[PDB]
């Protein structure tokens, strides 16, 4: 009775032609437990070595190698204002080789230094931690759903670069990972309102924002894009939080040009090609001429979960479901084959180290291969 | 509406005989006093027309067009 | 070149009005921007919109249509909403639907009724509407819309919560992530309002904590946009304690700070909590009212100071005015009597000020219940600074207690009972009872009114009668061939202004014959030392009852019908006096004190039960016709009437005044003419029951009918002996001397009370191990 | 209830009108009235219909249309018609009842109704002097005069029924710079002097003898 | 023979204080403000206010203290007139 609505579901996975075929799924599973709360971690292949954890205050350090189960620590404060103080986290995994940094929604954040083991520093943050570190130039640069903008040290930390930015008041769940490059930190925003930061005490170099967003003539439910700027060449191609294709050709300092196509996902850069899917759940690509787009799909239409990742001339898709869907022999490839759990999946795909990564809603790691 | 009545006399009984018409009290030397001070107001030229229900309450011929 | 230009169907306004109109005319070159010019100029009408300006070498022809009007209706996909609702909403918004609605203002009503739904935190799927152009120019929308209900979605998240822990203080809050039914109380659905309130909530709470110096948090409403990922938080600062230290007042006003500081008792080295000073304060301003001085000037700072957590607490006080009245005006009897209202009062229109006794007199009318409104609306004069004005709505509830029955008559004639119950009777504040029962055999007759005053002070004098004619002879006698006339009168005085002392009288004829081959007839008769016959119904009795009643009566009760936390005893005991033909000592009482789990009230509690002895006076005992009997009845349910009570055997009376052949059975000319071990419910001497009971009016009634309807569940208990009882002639029949006769059973209640009359379905399954069970688990009270 | 031409359902309503079919007649009438609010058939069906209300005795809803209307156009000769019907809706709203029938006892319940009749009959009689129902608004005028009267005279004798009497000389020297006229006044003249010794006025219960003595024969 | 009268009371409280204050020549106004505007004024008649306090209890004898005041057309305070304990 309280889900009573006709809305479009999956245009169902097709036909499963892949002559290409899953040759592993090495299993291995702390088991955890995300089921499917709301974050973005995802596996991270430091040297093949995998710090493996999940939502419970869970930690192993493995490997992408039949994953050996190493580092394994108790993750929570069993003191404080509770015992074990339940643990969950909506912040994403992060490393520098075993400093594995970490900060928390529940305004902590923790370097597990497991370069020399759980030297970890807590911190009562102003803001919650929400989006994912940038640990450049020997600082962090995050985006809390706090409007502000901090940034610290290392393994150490310390308030610096103190920004803030404006909210919608629906609070809308947007965050926004920022792109630097030569110390010009190009970040995206939630209400439209982007800024490119130098770090003078974090100062912007910015007097515009995209025409387009969301909270009080309020849009659909479907122009979802994971806010973050890709910058090539100096030219950062902008992801609009409406559907609306923007190339901000930074040119020492800010510069913007906003050549306009909506079905806002996220993309991939690579030269004169994108590779991308539309919000409105369907894989396109591009040249980058103005917004020429190319590569029709329609087969898998408002399929739930939508996670790409590219390799092996292989921009293997992940959807729920413990589905898997491969891209291949670029269009007209289209087809796709795989299912290895029914666990579903619910993130972002990596493939690092020439390997495929992935999680399980639950259950850790069956690690298909080509 | 009615039961067999309802035409030409008013809800019941009709007072307008029952009632009391104007008894003019007297104000006696040195009573003077407002004789009244609201809405009773009436201009005793009127009629001679209603007394007691007979009139034609129900609808008069107008215009249709 | 245009020269004669043309208009046809207008049926508005003239042909020469439209040329005129538009600012072009006969007489003028039309080019393409004249043709422009008379578009704009169609356009520039604002209600009506059509452009065909045809124009064929020198004529031009314009033609001009009118969508006014639209009866937009047929708002479908109403499920948890009403049309009514959209369309008084969009009438309120300005979308009121006398309605012209060109093509555009389509999606623009779709979209803000579902802008609405989300207003409400909740979601309209699909909104789309069917057009119907009746064919004079009315249209109607067959409106179809569809929904994405999202409102159970809770997540709740504190953060700057130091000092207590963040799920004890979700605890008290509404808006509840999503934890199981079974222990619920209340409701959690969100709303912006609900946040508020919650924010509020914990608000006051922390404050009232002592805690200080917490005022801050930036509000954060985290929304998955997914029907339910709603994960919101609010960043607060919590604060710090004090301890309240000393009393400083400033009674600005005709002098009673003595009795101020008297009042403000506050010893030194205290705790801060404002909850305290609040109550105190709150207790001022009562004494404040209760002088006239009821509209002060009143300001308190906490000198709440650090390094020492003191707070001092500067206050200053302004005295009100003393006497104002003006007016005391009631709004809403038109059919009642006012009489009775200011007869609900106590104290004279013109005189000094006191906020009490108005809210006392308010509050009478409310123990009258009755009626379910209170309007105090009490304003001074506009051109005085005095002389205040008051007035009064309420709504009412109202009372009709009338019977109707005919038949069966299957063997006899339809038979004829009456009975009608109008108190407060509706033509006065009386109270009529009369009872009329003429089933073909018998005349029982049963009449009873009362006034509700007749002194200066109100005294109720109710009289009683009861005339009786109980036969029912089965062919013409050995029947109980029985003649009762029986009178009452009743007074009441309560000088408590709670409480009624009473002492009262009350008569009964009673001719009697046709005894019966019971056992405990004859018991009495011999011990009032009549000796009657053992084979033979020959005995009779006459009597006149001289005895005296007394009684008495409870109420702190909160509502009427419905009633709230109610509390109300009464008694009644009867001893005859000397100078009657009969004696018995008689007692009795019940009581009905009620108190609620829910202060809301939704649900509240029954405490209710009676007890009832009888025994003669001095060489006598209480007569038959005074035994305690139950069953199958709104005290206790499930059972036939009168089922509960002990059993008295019968006697061979196989000649019994033509002991009779096929009737009467067990020792009758046909029946097993031995003695006998009789199966009914002859009634104790001593009585008491047990029944407690809980007002659920239940989440699966539609919510929107409660002076009528009410829901509930229901326990009793049963047990009916006799005190003066033996076994040397009881021994081969059973025994009740004793408390042993329990029963129980248990189920549902609901009342939806037409207030003309309610039909009272009363299922009750009894479960207790008992015998003489004689049940009906089905009747239909009145 | 039909939605036929306004021309052949206003004369099928006239025939239930002159029959008296005023739930049928309601209907349809209601069904053209709507159908078209407006010209002259539609606010013909408004008179008529508003005329088959109140004898339908549809008084709340007698009120609800003559107010709609005198906001949808305030002022005509059938605002003899509709002072009239407003008042008279007021009054058979205060006496809608079956005492009306059985006939004891009455008058001493609401005049708040029957005040605002009395104001609507009076600015009718004055504003509007020129109606067929000129002298027989007047007849209810009167009757709810009189009837007013007798209302607070029956309420401040209550009020001294208890037996103070301070409140119910205020009560009665108010209704007497009123409308002095009412036997209900002439009858409320005994009760202040009997006050006024039970208060021990006896100088003021001294005048009023005199002005009654003068009033009374 | 009834157990009790209840006490019961009437409008325009005296104090010592209050019809001490006053005095021959106050205006109307001040003599409100020094009293109060006495619901207790007649209408028809001179500019005179009577203030009386009247309670009687249980039966017992008689408590007025019947205060009528005098003002001419433009109201001052003049031939004052009371009647402590009837």
């Amino acid at each position: 009775f309280n889900s009573e609505e006709d809305v479009v579901k999956m245009s169902p996975l097709p036909t499963v032609e892949n002559q290409f075929t899953p040759t592993t799924a090495w299993s291995t599973s702390v088991g955890s437990g995300i089921g499917n709360f709301y974050s973005n971690l995802h596996p991270a292949l430091a040297d093949n070595v995998v710090y493996a954890a999940d939502r419970a205050g869970l930690v192993k350090a493995l490997n992408a190698d039949d994953g050996k189960e190493i580092w394994s620590v108790s993750l929570a404060e069993k003191d404080g204002w509770f015992s074990k103080e339940p643990a969950l986290l909506s912040g994403g995994v992060t490393v520098s080789g075993g400093h594995v940094y970490i900060g928390s929604e529940k305004a902590q954040v923790y370097a597990l230094n497991t370069s020399d083991g759980t030297v970890a520093w807590q911190t009562k943050v102003a803001g919650e931690a929400l989006s994912r570190p940038v640990v450049s130039d020997g600082l962090v640069l995050i985006h809390t759903s706090n409007g502000q903008l901090q940034a610290l040290n290392e393994a150490d930390g310390a308030v610096k670069w103190t920004v803030n930015l404006d909210m919608p008041s629906l609070s809308l769940r947007g965050e926004s990972a920022p792109t630097t490059a030569f110390g010009a930190a190009v970040v995206g925003g939630d209400n439209g309102r982007v800024s490119a930061v130098l770090m003078e005490q974090g100062q912007m170099i910015w007097q515009q924002r995209i025409s387009q967003a969301t909270g009080s003539t309020e849009i659909d439910r479907l122009s979802d894009v994971d806010t973050t700027p890709v910058v090539v060449n100096g030219v950062v191609f902008a992801l609009a939080y409406n559907g609306n294709l923007t190339a901000l050709d930074l040119r020492s300092g800010q510069i913007m040009w906003k050549r306009e196509l909506g079905s806002v996902n996220d993309f991939i850069v690579d030269g004169n090609r994108i590779y991308l899917v539309d919000q409105n759940d369907r894989v396109m690509a591009l040249t980058i001429d103005g917004g020429v787009t190319l590569w029709t799909q329609s087969d898998l239409l408002h399929r739930l979960l939508t996670s790409p990742v590219l390799y092996n001339g292989n921009l293997v898709v992940g959807d729920s479901e413990g589905y898997l869907h491969w891209i291949n022999v670029e269009d007209g490839r289209f087809v796709a084959q795989q299912k290895v759990d029914s666990s579903g999946f619910q993130t972002e795909p990596v493939a690092a180290d020439g390997k495929l990564l992935i999680q399980a809603k639950d259950g850790t790691v069956y690690s298909i291969t080509r | 509406s009615s039961d067999s009545r309802y035409k030409r006399q008013v809800s019941g009984d009709e007072a307008y005989l029952e009632a009391a018409p104007l008894a003019e009290l007297h104000a006696p030397a040195g009573m003077i006093l407002p004789v009244t001070s609201g809405d009773y107001a009436i201009p005793v030229t009127n009629g001679s027309g209603a007394v007691g229900k007979a009139l034609d309450i129900r609808p008069p011929a107008q215009p249709l067009a | 070149v245009v020269k004669d230009i043309h208009f046809e169907g207008l049926q508005r306004v003239a042909v020469g009005a439209a040329l005129l109109s538009m600012p072009v005319r006969t007489g003028d070159t039309v080019n393409d921007e004249d043709i422009s010019n008379t578009i704009r100029a169609l356009f520039a009408t604002g209600n009506f919109e059509d452009v065909r300006v045809l124009r064929d070498g020198d004529t031009l022809l314009v033609q001009v249509k009118e969508r006014p009007t639209i009866a937009s209706i047929t708002f479908s996909g109403n499920k948890s909403v009403k049309d009514d609702m959209l369309k008084q909403n969009l009438e309120a918004s300005g979308v009121r639907v006398g309605e012209s609605l060109d093509r555009t203002t389509i999606a623009d009503i779709e979209k803000g009724l579902e802008d609405f739904y989300y207003s409400v935190g909740k979601y309209s799927a699909s909104v789309k509407a069917v057009v119907t152009p009746l064919p004079r120019n009315r249209v109607d929308l067959k409106l179809v819309f569809q929904e994405g209900v999202s409102a159970e979605i809770q997540q709740i998240n504190i953060v700057g919560n130091h000092a207590f822990t963040t799920d004890e203080l979700i605890s008290h809050f509404q808006l509840r992530d999503e934890v199981p039914w079974w222990n619920v109380v209340g409701d959690r659905k969100y709303q912006k309002q609900k946040l508020a309130g919650d924010l509020e909530t914990l608000r006051s709470y922390y404050l009232d904590r002592g805690y200080a110096r917490f005022n801050i948090d930036s509000t954060q409403v985290s929304l998955t946009p997914d029907k339910k990922g709603i994960y919101v938080t609010v960043n607060i600062t919590e604060g710090d304690q004090y301890k309240l230290s000393g009393v400083e007042v400033s009674g600005n006003l005709a002098g009673h700070s003595a009795e101020i500081e008297q009042l403000t008792k506050i010893e030194p080295g205290e705790l801060y909590n404002g909850t305290k000073v609040t109550k105190m304060e709150d207790d001022i301003k009562k004494l404040l009212g209760r002088y006239g001085y009821a509209y002060p000037r009143v300001q308190s700072m906490p000198e709440i100071n650090d390094a020492d957590k003191t707070v001092k607490l500067r206050v200053n006080v302004d005295a009100g005015n003393r006497f104002y009245v003006r007016k005391i005006r009631f709004e809403g009897n038109d059919t009642s009597k006012d009489a009775v209202l200011r007869r609900e009062m106590r104290q004279m229109e013109g005189a000094w000020l006191g906020s009490d006794l108005v809210d006392q007199g308010k509050e009478r009318l409310n123990r009258l219940g009755f009626f379910e409104t209170v309007d105090t609306d009490t304003q001074r004069v506009p051109g005085s600074p005095d002389q205040v004005d008051v007035v009064y709505k309420v709504k009412e509830r109202n009372t009709g207690s009338f019977n109707f029955g005919i038949g069966y008559g299957t063997e006899s004639g339809v038979s004829f009972q009456a009975g009608v119950q109008q108190d407060n009777w509706l033509g006065t504040g009386y109270a009529v009872g009369i009872n009329g029962t003429k089933n073909d055999y018998q005349t029982y007759a049963e009449l009873s009114v009362t006034n509700p005053y007749f002194t200066v002070d109100g005294v109720s004098l109710g009289g009683r009668l009861f005339y009786n004619d109980f036969q029912a002879d089965d062919a013409d006698l050995s029947d109980y061939t029985n003649k009762s006339y029986g009178t009452d009168v009743t007074l009441g005085f309560p000088i408590n202004e709670y409480n009624s002392l009473r002492a009262g009288l009350g008569y009964v004829h009673n001719s009697l014959s046709n005894m019966q081959p019971q056992v405990a007839m004859w018991r009495y008769l011999y011990s009032m030392g009549e000796h009657p016959s053992t084979s033979d119904q020959d005995n009779s009795f006459k009597t006149d009852d001289f005895t005296f009643n007394y009684g008495w009566t409870y109420n702190k009760l909160d509502r009427g019908y419905f009633p709230t936390d109610g509390s109300r005893v009464n008694l009644t005991g009867k001893v005859t006096i000397p100078g009657s033909d009969n004696e018995y000592y008689k007692v009795t009482l019940d009581t009905a004190t009620y108190v609620p789990i829910d202060d809301d009230h939704k649900w509240v509690v029954l405490g209710r039960t009676r007890w009832g002895y009888g025994d003669g006076l001095g060489g006598k005992e209480m007569p038959f016709y005074e035994n305690f009997y139950a069953g199958g009845s709104s005290t206790v349910r499930g059972f036939q009437s009168n089922t509960i009570g002990p059993k008295a055997v019968y006697f061979p009376h196989q000649a019994s005044n033509y002991d009779p052949d096929y009737d009467y059975e067990c020792a009758t000319q046909d029946g097993a003419k031995d003695l006998c071990k009789s199966d009914d419910a002859v009634g104790g001497n001593a009585m008491a029951v047990a029944s407690l009971e809980f007002i659920t009016p239940t989440p699966f009634i539609s919510d929107k009918y409660a002076n009528s309807v009410r829901t509930s569940f229901f326990w009793d208990m049963g047990t009916v002996w006799d005190t003066n009882w033996d076994s040397s002639q009881y021994s081969g029949y059973p025994d009740y001397s004793d408390p042993s006769n329990i029963r129980m059973s248990a189920g549902i209640a609901l009342q939806w009370m037409s207030p003309l009359g309610p039909l009272v379905f009363s299922y009750a399954q009894p479960f207790k191990k008992y015998d003489g069970d004689k049940a009906e688990q089905f009747q239909f009270n009145i | 209830v039909p939605d036929n031409p306004p021309n052949e359902i206003y004369a099928t309503a006239q025939q239930k009108l002159q029959d008296g079919n005023w739930r049928q007649a309601i209907t349809q009438l209601e069904a053209l009235d709507n159908r078209y609010p407006f010209g002259p058939y539609s606010q013909q069906v408004q008179l008529d219909l508003i005329y088959a209300y109140y004898k339908n005795a549809d008084l709340p809803l007698a009120q609800a249309a003559i107010d709609r209307f005198i906001r949808l156009n305030p002022t005509h000769p059938n605002i003899d018609y509709v002072m009239y019907m407003r008042g008279l809706t007021n009054m058979a709203l205060d006496d809608s009842a079956l005492q009306g029938f059985f006939g004891v006892d009455r008058s001493d319940r609401d005049p708040q109704h029957a005040r605002a009749a009395f104001s609507d009959f009076s600015k009718l009689v004055r504003g509007y002097p020129n109606s067929q129902y000129t002298t027989d608004a007047t007849k209810r005028l009167v009757f709810l005069k009189d009837r007013l009267a007798k209302y607070e005279y029956s309420v401040a004798e209550y009020y001294t029924e208890r037996g103070a009497w301070v409140a119910v000389v205020n009560r009665v020297e108010g209704m007497l710079r009123d409308y002095p006229d009412t036997q209900a006044t002439r009858d409320a003249l005994p009760l202040m002097e009997n006050a006024y010794r039970q208060m021990q006025m006896n100088a003021q219960a001294e005048k009023v003898a005199k002005i009654i003595a003068a009033n009374s024969s | 023979r009834v157990v009790y009268r209840p006490d019961i009371n009437q409008g325009n409280y005296l104090t010592a204080n209050d019809v001490s204050k006053i005095r021959v020549g106050m205006t109307q106004q001040q003599v409100a403000y020094a009293l109060g505007t006495p619901l207790m004024s007649d209408p028809f008649g001179t500019n005179t206010w009577f203030y009386v306090f009247r309670q009687q209890p249980g039966h017992e004898g008689v408590t007025q203290q019947t205060l009528t005041l005098t003002f001419n057309s433009s109201g001052v305070l003049t031939n004052i007139d009371n009647k402590p304990a009837l």
